[PDB]
């Protein structure tokens, strides 16, 4: 599924 | 022996690891309290040590030369699948073979086996993570080495859902041939590959318990009531 406070974790 | 480039990974990894890892564990203060009396009291802390944990392990990696140069979507099943391996990893700085528990500062910061249990875990799996801390300290790592191997952990190629396998690979053996050499300029042999075999056979370990753990978290977090009491990012993280 989708990762949305994964992703912004990363950036 | 280490040349330029190999020094150059090394600083940026102790840097790294020092801006992730506060050893005061001054920010413990904010999680939910810590209760040990009231089944799984400790998860409400344990859950919010481990979210915060992840949070940090995230900022390791992406200061990790070229992870950031990976796509996103690698970097996200690289940090998904080696989370818990890192968490355990680095938690061997707050090990104490004293009393075999983690201590964060204080006795209300001090974890042990009855702990964890309180988390929601049983001691099938807990012993082995209490073994895999005494041997793991029994290597008396310097923080080079630790710094290097959690950074080995993280960018496995072989992790399920990596699609440019080859370009992790690359990274890899960059790291793996600055932790050899490393260990090579503290260690003649054959002290050196005992070493690196023991390094080697943690990350081993650290899979096997990841594979293990992640049957446990299924049947924990299957539970709405306990599901319930984690945080959004680790019921990202651990699906
Ligand atoms: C900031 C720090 C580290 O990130 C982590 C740390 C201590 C680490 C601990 C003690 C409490 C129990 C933890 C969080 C363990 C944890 C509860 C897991 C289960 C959660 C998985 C998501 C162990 C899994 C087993 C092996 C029981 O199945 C692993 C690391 C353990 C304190 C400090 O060194």
């Amino acid at each position: 599924k989708n990762h949305p406070m994964l992703m912004n974790l990363l950036k | 022996k280490l040349s330029e480039e190999q020094q150059h990974i090394i600083a940026i990894l102790l840097d790294a690891h020092h801006k992730t890892y506060d050893p005061t564990y001054a920010d413990f203060r904010d999680f939910r309290p810590p209760v040990r009396m009231s089944p799984l009291s400790m998860l409400p802390h344990l859950a919010d040590l481990v979210s915060y944990s992840i949070q940090k392990v995230i900022g390791f990696a992406k200061m990790i030369p070229g992870f950031r140069d990976l796509t996103s979507d690698d970097q996200i099943v690289l940090l998904k699948s080696s989370a818990i391996e890192v968490i355990m990893l680095r938690s061997n700085q707050s090990f104490t073979m004293d009393d075999m528990s983690w201590d964060c500062g204080s006795q209300d910061y001090k974890y042990d086996v009855t702990d964890v249990s309180k988390a929601g875990h049983t001691l099938e799996l807990i012993e082995p993570l209490i073994k895999f801390q005494v041997g793991l300290k029994k290597l008396n790592l310097h923080e080079e080495e630790h710094v290097l191997l959690m950074a080995i952990c993280i960018v496995s190629p072989d992790r399920p859902g990596v699609q440019d396998a080859k370009l992790v690979e690359a990274i890899q053996d960059r790291l793996s041939n600055t932790l050899q050499t490393y260990i090579r300029c503290r260690h003649p042999p054959p002290g050196s590959h005992q070493l690196y075999a023991k390094m080697i056979q943690k990350l081993a370990d650290l899979r096997s318990l990841n594979e293990e753990h992640s049957k446990q978290y299924r049947s924990l977090s299957f539970q709405p009531e306990n599901s319930m009491k984690l945080t959004p990012l680790v019921l990202e993280v651990f699906g």
